[PDB]
C-alpha cells in the first residue's frame, strides 16, 4: 500500500513525460523522452510500449496506467539491476560516480528547469563521504533502497 | 529527497519501456 508521498513522487515522474500536462503520455511524448535519454527507439518499438501499458484503448497512458507500470512486482535481483542500470545512465563518463555534471545532463534531458544551486544541493545531500560526487552506495541510499546494495 | 527519487522513477520508467520493446 503506497503512501501519498510515494504516489506523489511517481506523479512528478509521470509529469516529465507528459510535457503538455494533458494528464496522458502520447506516442510522440514517449518518443521525445526516450531519444533525450539516449535510447534510440524505433517507430514500431514505441507502438508496443504504448499498447502494453494503455489498458483502456485510448492510445495514451494516464497516471493510473503509468502507476500500475511503476508498481508492478519485481524480485530483488531484478530490482538491484534496475537501480544499477539507472546509475549507469547517469555515469556518462564511466567514472563510477555521479557528478554535478552527470546530474545536470540528466535533469536537462528530462526537461527539468533546475538552477545550478538546486543541482548542487541535490549533489550535496546525497554525498555523505564529502567527496563532491555520488558513488553507488550513496545512490542506493538516497533512493531509500539500502537493503539492496 | 523527492528530486532524487523523481529522477529515479522517470529513468526507471524509460528502462521499463525499453524492456517492453525488446
Ligand atoms: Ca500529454
Ligand atoms: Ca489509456
Ligand atoms: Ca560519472
Ligand atoms: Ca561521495
Amino acid at each position: 500500500g503506497l503512501t501519498e508521498e510515494q504516489k506523489q513522487e511517481i506523479r512528478e515522474a509521470f509529469d516529465l513525460f507528459d510535457t503538455d500536462g494533458s494528464g496522458t503520455i502520447d506516442a510522440k511524448e514517449l518518443k521525445v523522452a526516450m531519444r533525450a535519454l539516449g535510447f534510440e527507439p524505433k517507430k514500431e518499438e514505441i507502438k508496443k510500449m504504448i499498447a502494453d501499458i494503455d489498458k483502456d484503448g485510448s492510445g495514451t497512458i494516464d497516471f493510473e496506467e503509468f502507476l500500475q507500470m511503476m508498481t508492478a512486482k519485481m524480485g530483488e535481483r531484478d530490482s538491484r539491476e534496475e537501480i544499477m542500470k539507472a546509475f549507469r545512465l547517469f555515469d556518462d563518463d564511466e567514472t563510477g560516480k555521479i557528478s554535478f555534471k552527470n546530474l545536470k545532463r540528466v535533469a536537462k534531458e528530462l526537461g527539468e528547469n533546475m538552477t545550478d544551486e538546486e543541482l548542487q544541493e541535490m549533489i550535496d545531500e546525497a554525498d555523505r563521504d564529502g567527496d563532491g560526487e555520488v558513488n553507488e552506495e550513496e545512490f542506493f541510499r538516497i533512493m531509500k533502497k539500502t537493503s539492496l546494495f | 529527497k523527492r528530486r532524487w527519487k523523481k529522477n529515479f522513477i522517470a529513468v526507471s520508467a524509460a528502462n521499463r519501456f525499453k524492456k517492453i520493446s525488446s
